[PDB]
């Protein structure tokens, strides 16, 4: 018997492969490079638990930030009304509110929380926030702090302690109390809220929602028998609210390997003969009291940069890539901020261009965390053309000459918040 | 349990209420990691040219992979963008915060340039001790060739360019390590046995020669389905994407 | 309600009976709109020569394709006769009568000429501010390149040149945006994220060289199930296809 | 075990895609970019309705047509039996008794009521329409007007009042009433009736079947202490009996980009050295009264046009594509027609050709919705070879030599009903 099968053909779509997307509910045919062709699944037992990566459970363990001290006998600073500590409210925590580990010519280590690593894995977030505080105190230290949750705010421009009263906060007594917990609200005008990091140029990035601030309502008090610096650990959890919505480009990347290429088409240096480079002063900026980069002693020899691209940013400061220089120099405590640079001898991280004409020049900033922030906001003053007068505290100063540079060196543009 | 901690707790107002994970206005939940590390990712990328082969190219392989779950040990250059701007997967990133892991692995072998036949095989007794891949003519013998009795599947590129299989765990202990040192003398038994699913192989099994542009290899990889993240060490400390591109130059 | 406001009504003869839609005559009835919208129709199209590409195409994408339900702003120019006589298709004319939507979209992009492979994206959290795709070389390095844990699909064009997927819905809020503008400053976040389903980027992945007619891409795209249109405000004005190229020459 | 399976293969048809055309009643398969690999929705609540896009729901609601004037003191149109308003009936409304805005160079923009914007997606359509007429008035105002719905005709050429009520009518009385509907009938010999807009080249199109027409029984009276003249506002919904047959190539386009590429083959203009070209008189033409372009201010310099194509249609007037220029012009109200252009002046949009012997001239036209009726019918006027004599009263007065062009002017061929 060879009976025929006529029954009519179906129209199939041929593809390559199965979902790539896909990752739960559902099934993935496949060719198992095993014996057994059947469902299989290595084996298990007590010895080996089930899988960790229930992420409430990940994202409630509790991540250190940036630590800062509380001195009792500072009568400037331990007064009532006092911004202690402040930061914009984001599962990611602030680049500078959190432990860094800087190295020339490779990318900064950041110590992030395990909130701020899974939420870099996702495009949106919501929920409450748990901030522990833990103070280093013994039962003779005392105050009071009011701290506040301010919603559709992002920095301290307008900020008070008389302001933040004014919104949901909570306030804590240190007597005899080390360890308090914070539980931060999520006031927002919409349901989910994008991430502030995302990826390569700002990729997908956005702004944090809110802010926290810490304000001295009664100031810290110690005696003569007991240290009188008070040192605070802020840490920080997802609250038993917290929840994640959408799988993009990690913002991170793992610190196995910390090298960079920067792009060549960005980088920029010195032009022919006005190079080696070392730091120094002239009288046509500021009577030589202020840092910048000279090729000679003769004056008005003042090392020149090369062509530089139009497609680079007018608020944009620069990074040193390859060799660089140590110079020693020295920035006095700006009004209004807690910014100043020690005098001490620091390696050239970052640069801010100065331009004069048909000639550009370039101010040299020490590779620290407060070298980067200062050289960013001289590169915004000289945006909006600030009078040359209220630059001047902004600008390291000028101390001594330094070594010179084996040879010319390399910048490449960034940018900050 | 300190880990969890939080001692005198104030709060000002009441829980936000939930979404379900996303699925109340996204059609879907996400609140396992697991699912994420489901999701494919490119686990190595090559060109091969017929330089890089032995002379004669006795139906050798191609390219000896390691197989890790937390992937290979990328190299950022200027021939490898992704790498030096996106950097490591989810995967990668996901696994480092977890100590141990005991499954398999999905991989997908995108091969393009080939008109020949491509021979794939697991060596699970044979993982490597390097996390980075071993090329053409710098394969020793021993892998170079195809060997007997290995869990294999062979696939005519004339027929579909993409290759599926699945890894098995087969390792003598309890745990295999995960983000292991290449640089390990006082545990190299953990190294060699403990750690990788043992070598994959990628080999051209035809007389056909290679294209002057060469063939290009794509290997994409995710967990399998009884794959286990174990224990939840903590997280090491990252590095930030949009630091190595700059928004300076917005468009670049 | 005074936009069906029918007063003193004057009926000379009854009503017409019913075909139900066209059901009677037809087979098939004609009551939603939204039925339409799920026939699909040119979404964009264009050819891309070597040298609209990287000099040193690393796998690098060929198209940035923003994904707007009401499609984009038609370019009318001797090179693309489609949308200079037909114009907009009936989804970007659909659209146009509406304020919101909050739905996916399905594609279909079919891409001539090439022998390599393709892969595709879906960047929900990227969506473009402008109503025109940007091609080749004029991609930044964010997205020139396969970025991870996206939701993708990687396509051989030797088992099919037709590639079929679907883009969900990601957005924070609400509603999506319907007939947004280009010139948008006064609310970007809504033009930013409230109004795109995110960008979808094509790109080859594969060494073998373009042609020197270069390929073709043709994108495209209809509603997706889980899709409404939903606010009817008023239509905008119109043209008339039929003043595009006169009927006083015929045939031309 | 690994028994064999020689179960016979089956025929299989591959093809590339899924059903391109298909949009209800089916499922279709696709690879979801997701990470749910099932059947996935996005989710809803009452913030957020279900579509509206149901057809009957859409065309009910009412759009407004072109308004018009009913002037008491019109001693001449205030009359019984006076045709105030008349126009085909079809869902897509003439474009002529629709708010337009004109554009040089560029395409027209109609403002269309749902129920046309809807219709021009599908191939057929049937049912009633509900005409609603809104009225300026107050309760001093009196009148009463005649409506009509004249199966199989398409024009007010036979029309007279003591016809019109020989077919279905409405008798309407203005005595303080400010709105009423007219619902027409359907009365076709065929179930579905064809649109009449289509696409490119007018493709697909077609005419209307029936004429709605309003007639003037007893005229409009006010009074000294009221305004004289009386608005109305047509509007037009579909009825509940409406319904549309067979999606085809939109009848329409969006108004976000405006612009048009006229095909380079059709493409007419003047002769080498016979342009710039200027608006003027001369004797040979009406003893030199009407308006035509030339080249210079000797006499028999009237600008010649160059090649033009056989395969443009006799019957065809032209539109002028490039830059353009301005003339002062009129036209005296043409006897039986409300036919008149006051003295003013006017942007060149339109021209009409003028064949003397081996020469063509060509007869300027304002851009004008009205310049573009009285064009079109002069060159169907010149297509039936009428005398000289009788097509003089549709051409444009000359009352000065206007500006010269910046250069040579191109023309692209058109056509209407």
């Amino acid at each position: 018997d060879n009976p025929p099968d006529p029954t009519p053909a179906k129209f199939f779509v041929p593809i390559p492969s199965h979902s790539w997307a896909h990752g739960t509910n559902t099934s993935e045919p496949t060719n198992t490079l095993r014996l057994d062709g059947g469902v299989v699944g290595v084996g298990r037992s007590d010895d080996i638990g089930t899988s960790d990566t229930a992420i409430s459970g990940i994202i409630g363990v509790y991540g250190l930030l940036k630590p800062f001290d509380w001195n009792a006998n500072d009568t400037g600073r331990n007064v009532g009304g006092h911004l202690l500590w402040s930061m914009p409210v984001h599962p990611q925590v602030d680049k500078d509110q959190v432990i860094q580990v800087m190295t020339q010519s490779k990318l900064t280590q950041y110590y992030l929380p395990p909130i701020s690593v899974v939420s870099s894995l996702y495009a949106y977030t919501r929920g409450s926030i748990k901030y522990k505080f833990l103070f280093g105190n013994n039962p003779r230290h005392n105050a009071r702090l009011l701290v506040a949750y301010i919603p559709g705010i992002s920095s301290d421009n307008r900020l008070t302690l008389e302001r933040a009263r004014n919104s949901a906060h909570v306030v804590f007594s240190l007597n005899e109390v080390s360890e308090f917990v914070f539980t931060v609200p999520y006031i927002t005008d919409t349901m989910w809220w994008p991430r502030k990091y995302g990826g390569p140029q700002a990729a997908g990035e956005f702004v944090a929602p809110s802010y926290i601030c810490m304000f001295i309502l009664n100031p810290l008090v110690a005696m003569e028998s007991v240290p009188s610096i008070v040192t605070i650990v802020p840490m920080i959890a997802a609250g038993d609210d917290f929840e994640v919505a959408v799988p993009a480009q990690p913002a991170v990347g793992l610190s196995r390997n910390i090298d960079v290429i920067y792009p060549k088409d960005s980088i920029i240096s010195f032009k022919s003969g006005y190079f080696p480079v070392y730091v120094g002063s002239w009288h046509s900026f500021f009577d030589s009291t202020k840092a910048i980069l000279r090729y000679g002693a003769v004056s008005d020899h003042i090392a020149q940069l090369g062509n530089i691209p139009a497609n680079v940013n007018r608020k944009a400061f620069w990074i040193v890539v390859g060799d660089t220089i140590k110079f020693k120099t020295k920035l006095d405590k700006i009004n209004g901020t807690e910014w100043f640079i020690p005098e001490g001898e620091y390696t050239l991280g970052y640069g801010v261009v100065w331009r004069d004409g048909a000639y550009a020049y370039m101010v040299p900033y020490p590779l620290t965390p407060l070298g980067e922030k200062i050289a960013q906001y001289t590169a915004s003053l000289l945006a909006s053309n600030t009078a040359i007068s209220q630059i001047r505290p902004y600008i390291p100063d000028y101390i001594v000459d330094s070594a010179a540079s084996k040879d010319n060196i390399l910048w490449s543009p960034i940018e900050d918040r | 349990m300190e880990r969890t901690f939080t001692p005198n707790v104030m709060q000002p107002t009441p829980l936000l209420p939930t979404t379900n994970d996303g699925r109340v206005t996204f059609g879907e939940a996400f609140n396992d990691l697991k699912d994420l590390a489901r999701r494919y990712q490119l686990y190595w990328e090559g060109t091969i040219l017929e330089g890089n082969l032995r002379a004669i190219r006795r139906n050798s392989a191609l390219v000896q992979l390691p197989l890790y779950p937390h992937g290979l040990r990328i190299q950022p250059d200027v021939n490898n963008p992704i790498w030096n701007i996106m950097r490591d997967g989810h995967i990668p990133v996901i696994s480092s915060g977890f100590r141990y892991f005991r499954g398999g692995l999905r991989l997908r072998i995108v091969v393009e340039g080939l008109n020949s036949c491509v021979w794939v095989q697991h060596h699970p007794d044979r993982p490597s001790i390097f996390s980075r891949p071993i090329i053409g003519r710098y394969i020793a013998a021993k892998d170079a060739y195809r060997n007997h009795a290995y869990a294999a599947y062979v696939q005519n590129m004339s027929v579909n360019r993409t290759i599926e299989v699945e890894v098995p765990f087969y390792q003598p202990g309890l745990y295999g390590m995960l983000n292991a040192s290449d640089n390990n003398t006082a545990n190299s038994f953990d190294r060699l046995r403990f750690t990788g699913l043992g070598d994959l192989l990628i080999g051209i099994e035809g007389e056909q020669p290679i294209p002057k542009e060469g063939i290009e290899i794509s290997v994409y990889y995710s967990i399998a389905d009884d794959f286990s993240f174990n224990i939840f060490c903590g997280f090491p400390p990252m590095v930030y994407c949009d630091e190595t591109y700059s928004a300076a130059t917005p468009d670049l």
